[PDB]
């Protein structure tokens, strides 16, 4: 009886920015266009022109900011309970825990030794390795000890059956990780989208190198990544673009070979 | 083909002379054939055709017999109709 | 009767003021593609006479930037009768039969103004082959296709309406719409040859201010294989030496030095020559 | 009765309006044809309360949802995924913090910067202006850094497409994108157009009697036309970004649409030394680094390899913790990042 | 309304507001009367086959014994046949013989052919071919006839 | 209410006008093509009698399939021209409307308007714009062309005999229609439209050029016999071409020369061909 | 659907019709069992969240879960004696003696391949495994695998495996799956790479990040 639904709408233009009396083009999805003002308890800085609106019925105002949509497929992916294994369940590459350490923890857990000598430090490591060696298990082992966000993601995931539809999840994934403070993702079995393109005669691959192809702008584009640190597990790392392969997205290639 | 699947394999060749007649005999209960048609001197003239091209030979029997228009099939309509056919 | 926004737009569209003295080896073409426009619409009593039907669709089809989208402003520009400018690519739209019904209404606006001709820049966007195994939104756009290629030579005819449709792959394109009964004159706007790239250099070194004795010979027998933007990039190139040694004006050494760098840059390309059928 | 008749006027006009277009604009006295975002079609014998001679078909405007009579005009509509694709707070990166490219700065900031200041030397020599330029290179080099400091010290509008943000489902869609991102940057001030990973979008067409990228080779026509087609759009201009041109389709690479074809080169022993030095003047060095020592170690070491150098030599500090790296921090920071496979070579003389 | 029925895949009248059903109407149309229906196979019968009796002898084996006589071969000791294949040129009876035997025999038969025309018939979500089975078990005894 | 059952959006041709002006004597050769559809469509529909007199089952459907410009929609226009019955011309990709159940509406319209209107002759032209096999549900473009589909099966299905409704279609890849369109039954008989052979050509150039004022030094047969896989869509084009040389010219008279010169410019399909593997 | 969780008392659902509504969750539904994704049932005039649905199971479940026991059984076989006795201590024996392997100490074998020539008692060896086993019978094959769009593939993969979890103790029986590989079909629209990523997609499920629950496997 007080609270009342409101259709979810996106803010398309703001009419007249100033601070005279604004207008508000929203869309109400699927719904209709309209121009419409805020509500009197709505400030006009927690608006934005790309914020999804959240307006009401009937005079449609009433309204509350709303976060970036996010596909169910995409948020169906953060690691909720993590993995029963640990750092000491993990023999043979000492080196290889150390250097992964490094790179999704320490950043993350003493921040201060990093910015003390102006260090930005490498975000992005490729586990490579024959199948069997520890680089899920050492994923799992990062999933168990990180203190943040973790988002595993499995390169068979990526393949979705329309055009755009591959790398449209992988821009919202990059973005959710983004809305997070402090995000590892975790591309396992990367080699299903990550694969050197090739021209070809008959257009082959062009959609897997399309969302290849996103998710390289993501890891180091015209933008700042921001603070997202990345894991790349494969067992053919000779598949994977060149592109990919740069250090300016997979930081600190390791190697998981087979015991000593 | 691994023996313990296809429970049985039937094979239907293509018809010999006997099946052909009867076939054209069935499928031509269904017109006017005019009284003495030899349906087995018709299927002795279309030898190695399968059912479906007797009635095909059928139906253009009655079309040669709708072409001269005419009300009955005749001898001549069904030569002709597999003349065509074949 | 309605009509579209996106129609009269169509209508609308301002093909600058592209005059036929600004296209250069194009001649040949120049005069089909008058012969099948403009005759036909202003004495249609000649082709009754000689007992024929004057053709209704011409395809320029050529390597990219030949000079097709120029020849058609030029058409554009100097011709009266209606012109609706089109890119075959924005006429696709997500919805359920909205492409096939604005090629409707693009004919219906054409059969209204009856002396109308219709020009669809890089038709292999909507007039692709027919996949046998394509998706659906291959399917919608095939529907398209279908539609538009009813609207030429369907079972309604077309009388005073006249179809231009520019490529650079037409081997693309579907045969029932390369087929002669739809797009009638197939023109080549093909590479300039000698002749043809001396008339366009000429025509876009004019308004460069050059201060030196310019062999435009030795210019064009440097240029084999450039197209008519590659002869104009390289005056654009000419006059870029000329700024970065800080000159008010261009010399046959800048002209040179353009050449070669085009050239240079022309090996980044691939197959060019591409034919229908 | 000026007082009661605008109270009226705004009691019909008082909030929330429906926005809709203009499609046509019959005579009979003008009235409107017009088209609601509820996808419906209402005709208006008296247009409203803008100007009849004002409104265009396909024009958007504001409407009375009940009366349906318009009541405003509103501005162009541009998808919001192509008003998020520009630069608001821009890049920081002056050309100082470029390394080893300079003919090629030099090359983009005539071609994008020149036309746009000083058009005049352009008008007095009577040229056209460069209208596209392609920055090609190993997946390494600089350039969506070049990019980005074009953006930083150009102050104009800047709007980075990248590539697979044009490739969408719902045909129509991706051409739309384009054609709403050119035409916003046509209407804003001088502007650029920065196309990231131009490969996802501009792939050679092909022919195929079964199956084939119809849709994204549609979107690439659209931004074929954009670039130079029918329209001439000499106020936009655009910079493209490739690691693989054997890829991209002739159409696209064509005097034209993209004329400097600026090729990126792997640094050179001083360009490494240079970029080596640029990203390592943030860093608590130590005097004594031979940056060009480990120029000459690099060895092929193609773009943030040399970064990435830097960063794994402070972290090979921040092993031990100290303030210096005494060039076997960067020794071992080389040795880490050319990435070489374990090995028991050892063996060798 | 006894809810008892109102069994799935039935039609039933809802009042207009607050819907409330409060009629079941006559059944739709059975999903595998309208796949056939789009298949339209010829209905057959022994009298329309002719020529082919030693293979009308044992597809009638096949097919009619086990399921109108499942007692003959619980004694033989064998278990009852489950699949039969016809060699054939084009056009010489095999889906003649089929659609008889189907026929003859009251088993329903449902025609596969990959036909994505009848997929929502089949089944709206239907990644699997095996979900015809639900079908197939409804109307069983069933003979699923493919043809190459 | 129960309205008339003449409601429809589809209407059918106002013969006065809207009928073609094709004629089977406009067409030339191709006998074999108009035989058929005559005992087809036209037949049927003036001796449905003698057809149930003498056994035969009339068909409603004709596909009149084959390669493009062989002569399908021009032997629809000269149906519709001389036929004594309803026509109903409509365009597969017409049947495809925003609004959802238009379409499936359109087709039961069109049925309906038939069926009131017999003796009449549906013609729906690229009948593959709609009669696709690949269906891909969860598109809704794909899901409306399928109800469009089922419900064009179903009104071809509700015809009983006695009903004089002749449906014919046109398509130029008659190998991407779905099997159920031309399933046998009331639903579809097939004509094919090939590529005419030489004596085609001679008759399709005898027809096409009656029309115009050659000089007496043509001698048609040069060009006729030739090797060349060229329809009658090539032909008019050769003939057209000539003519458009002759005005060029300023000549109301067609000369050898004009014919040599538009056959080379429109058969231009001479390419390699490698002589080595022969 | 409900698209996204907001917080407790609040969330997103899509009606059918498409629209996103932002409307409250009441105290009548468990505030579990949501994920997005899920089913919800809303208030016809305020939309509000005041239930949750999807108890019936999806055709696929239907098809895949083998609801009855093979007539067949381990005494039905003659001959597989080391055969029979590998496969009970991987499917049956760690389900009905699961005190041996815990005081052991070991892990049981999680998968198990039959391979042998055409006919020798694999899929025998399934069906009486079916026909003892107490754990939910999931049986699957490789060309039932191979789907025809693109993501299918690894998308019925992951459904199967979700299934077993979802009723686990389970037994996925995939046979034939050198279909997924030897054999090549039109339909599929990817081809070999999309029966690559499909195999991948495998991969990942036997062996992965995902921590797996009661899904023993076998694949013949
Ligand atoms: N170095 C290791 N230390 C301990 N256990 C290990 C090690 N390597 C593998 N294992 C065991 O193998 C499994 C871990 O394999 P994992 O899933 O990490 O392989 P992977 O290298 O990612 O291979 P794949 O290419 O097959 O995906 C667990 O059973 C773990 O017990
Ligand atoms: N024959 C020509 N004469 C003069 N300028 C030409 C000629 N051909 C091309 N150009 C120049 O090319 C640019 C325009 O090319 P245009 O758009 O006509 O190419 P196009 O052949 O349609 O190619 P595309 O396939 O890339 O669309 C202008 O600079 C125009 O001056
Ligand atoms: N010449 C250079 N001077 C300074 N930094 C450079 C140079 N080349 C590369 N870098 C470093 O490379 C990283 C970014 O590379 P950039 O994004 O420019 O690559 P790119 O050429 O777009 O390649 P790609 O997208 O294919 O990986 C930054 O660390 C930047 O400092
Ligand atoms: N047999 C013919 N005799 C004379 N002219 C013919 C013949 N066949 C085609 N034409 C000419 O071709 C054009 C008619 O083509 P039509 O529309 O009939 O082709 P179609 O076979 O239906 O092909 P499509 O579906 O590809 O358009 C007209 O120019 C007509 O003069
Ligand atoms: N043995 C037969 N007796 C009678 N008619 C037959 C026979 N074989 C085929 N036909 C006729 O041929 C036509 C097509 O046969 P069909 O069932 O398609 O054979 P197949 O399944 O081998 O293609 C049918 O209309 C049928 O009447
Ligand atoms: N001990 C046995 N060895 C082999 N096959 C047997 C045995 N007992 C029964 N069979 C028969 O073998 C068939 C099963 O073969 P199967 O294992 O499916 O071979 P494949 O899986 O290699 O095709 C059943 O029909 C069954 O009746
Ligand atoms: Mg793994
Ligand atoms: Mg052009
Ligand atoms: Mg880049
Ligand atoms: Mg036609
Ligand atoms: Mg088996």
């Amino acid at each position: 009886q007080s609270e009342q639904p409101l259709q979810v709408a996106r803010c398309t233009k703001i009419i007249n920015a100033d601070s005279e009396d604004p207008k508000y083009i929203i869309n109400v999805k699927q719904f209709a266009k309209f121009v419409v003002d805020l509500s009197d308890q709505v400030a006009p800085t927690d608006i934005e022109e790309g914020m999804r609106v959240g307006v009401d019925r009937n005079k449609y105002q009433i309204h509350i900011p709303l976060p970036p949509k996010i596909d169910p497929t995409v948020t169906m992916m953060q690691v909720e309970e993590k993995p029963d294994v640990t750092y000491s369940d993990v023999g043979g590459c000492k080196e290889q825990i150390e250097k992964l350490r490094e790179v999704v923890e320490t950043p993350l857990l003493h921040p201060e030794r990093f910015v003390n000598l102006g260090i930005e430090p490498p975000k992005g490591v490729l586990l490579f390795g024959p199948p069997g060696t520890g680089k899920t298990l050492c994923a799992r082992a990062v999933a168990n000890r990180t203190d943040a966000c973790f988002i595993r993601v499995i390169g068979s995931e990526l393949v979705q059956k329309y055009v755009g539809e591959g790398a449209r999840m992988v821009r919202e994934l990059f973005e959710m990780a983004r809305t997070k403070k402090a995000c590892l993702i975790f591309f396992d079995e990367i080699d299903a989208i990550g694969g050197a393109r090739f021209d070809d005669g008959a257009g082959g691959d062009n959609e897997v190198q399309r969302t290849m192809l996103e998710l390289i702008n993501q890891l180091d584009g015209f933008d700042p990544r921001g603070n997202i640190k990345v894991l790349m597990a494969t067992n053919r790392p000779d598949t994977l673009d060149p592109a990919l392969m740069r250090p300016g997205r997979l930081d600190r290639k390791i190697e998981f070979s087979l015991p000593d | 083909l691994r023996p313990g699947r296809i429970d049985r394999k039937i094979e239907f060749p293509p018809p010999n002379e006997e099946a052909r007649l009867d076939i054209l005999k069935i499928h031509s209960r269904k017109m006017n054939l005019t009284r003495g048609i030899n349906l087995r001197k018709i299927a002795e003239l279309m030898p190695g055709a399968s059912g479906a091209e007797v009635k095909g030979v059928c139906t253009e029997a009655g079309m040669y017999a709708l072409r001269e228009r005419r009300v009955h099939v005749t001898q001549e309509d069904f030569e002709m109709a597999v003349a065509k056919v074949m | 009767r309605e009509v579209d926004p996106l129609v009269y737009n169509m209508s609308h569209e301002d093909p600058g003021n592209v005059s036929y003295s600004e296209i250069g080896g194009l001649s040949e073409q120049i005069r089909e593609l008058r012969e099948v426009i403009e005759l036909p619409l202003t004495n249609p009593e000649l082709f009754q006479r000689v007992g024929i039907i004057p053709p209704k669709g011409c395809l320029l089809y050529g390597p990219p930037g030949t000079g097709k989208t120029l020849l058609a402003r030029a058409v554009a520009s100097q011709l009266d009768c209606n012109f609706l400018k089109v890119v075959s690519s924005s006429i696709v739209d997500k919805y359920i039969g909205e492409s096939a019904r604005l090629i409707r209404e693009m004919f219906n606006y054409a059969r209204d103004h009856q002396p109308c001709i219709i020009f669809m820049d890089e038709i292999d966007a909507i007039g692709g082959r027919r996949f046998s195994e394509g998706t659906s939104a291959d399917r919608e756009i095939q529907r398209t296709l279908m539609e538009l290629l009813n609207q030429m030579d369907g079972f309604d005819t077309l009388h005073r309406v006249k179809m231009i449709m520019a490529t650079n792959r037409p081997d693309t394109l579907d045969p029932a719409l390369l087929r002669p009964g739809r797009l009638d004159r197939k023109i080549h706007i093909d590479l300039p040859n000698e002749q043809a790239r001396l008339d366009i250099l000429k025509i876009h070194a004019g308004p460069i201010t050059k201060h030196g004795e310019i062999d435009y010979e030795a210019i064009v027998k440097l240029s084999d294989g450039f197209n008519g933007a590659d002869l104009r990039n390289v005056c654009t190139e000419a006059g870029m030496f000329a700024i970065r040694a800080d000159h008010d004006f261009v010399v046959q050494e800048d002209f040179m030095k353009a050449v070669r760098k085009v050239a240079d840059s022309k090996k980044l390309e691939s197959k060019l020559d591409y034919k229908p059928v | 009765k000026i007082k009661e008749n605008s109270e009226k006027i705004k009691v019909n006009k008082t909030l929330p309006y429906l926005v809709s277009n203009v499609i046509e604009l019959l005579d009979v006295g003008k009235c409107a044809v017009i088209k609601t975002s509820t996808r419906q079609t209402y005709f208006l014998p008296v247009i409203g309360l803008v100007d009849a001679e004002k409104l265009k078909p396909g024009d958007l405007v504001g409407v009375n949802k009940d009366s349906y009579l318009i009541l405003e005009t509103l501005p162009t509509e541009y998808d919001s995924r192509v008003k998020a694709m520009e630069v608001d707070e821009r890049p920081t990166e002056q050309y100082s913090d470029i390394g080893g490219l300079d003919k090629q700065i030099q090359e983009l900031v005539e071609a994008i910067v020149l036309p746009m200041n000083h058009k005049e030397k352009f008008e007095n020599l009577g040229i056209q202006p460069p209208k596209g330029v392609l920055m090609y290179g190993p997946p390494g080099t600089g350039k969506t850094l070049l990019a980005r400091a074009c953006a930083a010290q150009t102050k104009a509008t800047f709007l980075k497409l990248a590539g697979p943000q044009l490739v969408q489902m719902f045909i129509g869609d991706g051409a739309k994108l384009v054609r709403d991102a050119f035409a916003l940057a046509k209407e804003k001030a001088p502007s650029i157009i920065f196309i990231d990973e131009l490969d996802a979008i501009g792939t050679k067409r092909f022919d195929s009697e079964k199956a084939g990228d119809r849709e994204v080779q549609r979107t690439m026509l659209e931004l074929l036309n954009q670039l130079d087609g029918f329209q001439p759009n000499t106020q936009v201009k655009v910079i493209a970004a490739t690691n693989r041109v054997d890829i991209l389709d002739p159409a696209l690479l064509r005097s034209g649409r993209l004329d400097r074809k600026i090729e990126f080169p792997m640094p050179n022993e001083e360009a490494r030394a240079r970029i080596m030095q640029i990203h390592s003047r943030k860093m608590n060095v130590s005097p004594d680094v031979n940056y060009e020592e480990l120029a000459r170690c690099t060895d092929d070491f193609n773009g943030a390899q040399c970064k990435a150098v830097c960063v794994e030599a402070g972290m090979i500090a921040l092993r031990r913790g100290a303030t210096e790296l005494t060039h076997e921090d960067y020794m071992e920071g080389i040795l880490e990042v050319q990435a070489k496979k374990k090995a028991n070579l050892q063996y060798y003389a | 309304i006894d809810i008892n029925d109102v069994t799935p895949n039935c039609r039933v009248a809802l009042r207009n507001d607050s819907y409330t059903l409060h009629k079941i109407l006559p059944n739709k149309v059975d999903p595998l009367v309208s796949l056939m229906m789009v298949e339209k196979v010829p209905d057959s019968t022994y009298e329309m086959i002719g020529g082919l009796d030693k293979q009308i002898k044992e597809i009638k084996e096949v097919i009619e014994l086990p399921v109108k006589h499942p007692e003959l071969f619980e004694a033989l000791g064998i278990a009852q046949p489950k699949g039969v294949l016809l060699y054939g040129p084009p056009g010489t009876g095999k889906t003649l013989l089929a659609r008889a035997v189907a026929h003859h025999t009251d088993c329903t038969f449902i025609r596969v052919s990959g036909s994505e025309l009848v997929q929502k018939f089949i089944g709206e979500g239907a990644r699997m071919v095996r979900e015809l089975f639900v079908m197939a078990r409804e109307h069983a005894p069933s003979i699923i006839f493919m043809d190459e | 209410d129960v309205l008339p059952p003449e409601a429809d959006s589809s209407i059918m041709m106002l013969t006065s006008d809207q009928k073609p002006d094709v004629m089977y004597a406009d067409i030339g050769g191709m006998d074999i093509q108009k035989q058929e559809v005559r005992e087809a469509v036209e037949l049927p529909l003036t001796h449905f009698e003698l057809y149930k007199q003498i056994g035969i089952d009339p068909p409603r459907g004709v596909l009149m399939y084959g390669p493009p410009g062989c002569g399908k929609t021009m032997l629809a226009k000269a149906v519709a021209h001389h036929t004594t019955a309803a026509f109903i011309r409509v365009v597969g990709s017409e049947f495809v409307q925003k609004y959802l159940g238009e379409g499936p509406r359109m087709v039961r319209d069109v049925f309906r308007l038939a069926k009131e209107n017999a003796p009449a002759i549906i013609f729906i032209d690229e009948i593959d714009a709609i009669a696709t096999k690949r269906f891909d549900a969860q598109t809704g473009a794909d899901r409306e062309v399928q109800r469009i589909l089922l419900e064009l099966l179903n009104q071809m299905d509700g015809f009983d005999q006695n009903v004089n409704v002749k449906v014919i279609m046109a398509t130029n890849r008659a190998d991407t229609l779905d099997p159920a369109l031309l399933r046998p039954g009331r639903l579809d008989r097939k004509i094919e439209f090939p590529l005419p052979d030489r004596r085609q050509k001679r008759l399709i150039f005898s027809t096409i050029t009656s029309k115009m004022n050659l000089s007496e030094e043509v001698d048609l047969e040069d060009y006729v016999a030739r090797p060349d896989k060229i329809s009658g869509a090539d032909i008019n084009s050769i003939c057209q071409e000539s003519g458009m040389l002759a005005v060029r010219e300023n000549r109301y008279i067609v000369l050898a020369k004009d014919f040599e010169k538009a056959y080379k410019t429109v058969i231009k399909k001479d390419e390699q061909e490698h002589e080595f593997y022969k | 659907t409900l698209e996204e969780i907001i917080d407790d008392n609040h969330a997103i659902v899509s009606t059918s019709v498409g629209s996103e509504h932002y409307v409250s969750i009441l105290s009548f539904v468990d505030k579990d069992l949501l994920e997005p994704g899920c089913s919800v049932l809303l208030n016809h005039k305020v939309h509000a969240v005041i239930g949750v649905l999807m108890d019936d199971t999806d055709p696929l479940v239907t098809v895949m879960k083998v609801e009855k026991a093979p007539q067949e059984t381990y005494a039905d076989i003659g001959g597989l004696d080391n055969q029979i006795q590998e496969i009970k201590e991987s499917v049956e024996l760690p389900l009905t003696h699961p005190e041996y392997y815990e005081e052991m100490g070991i892990k049981p074998p999680k998968g198990v391949i039959l391979y042998g020539p055409p006919g020798t008692g694999k899929t025998l060896l399934a069906k009486a495994v079916a026909n003892q086993t107490s754990a939910t019978f999931l049986r699957v094959v490789g060309s039932e695998l191979i789907q025809k769009y693109l993501g299918d593939g690894p998308k019925l993969v992951r459904e199967l495996f979700r299934v077993a979890e979802e009723h686990a103790p389970s037994i996925v029986f995939i046979d034939e799956i050198d279909a997924i590989g030897t054999k090549r079909y039109d339909s599929n629209s990817g081809g070999e790479r999309e029966i690559q990523r499909t195999m991948l997609e495998l991969l990942n499920q036997l062996d992965g990040f995902d921590s797996r629950g009661d899904v023993k496997v076998i694949m013949a």
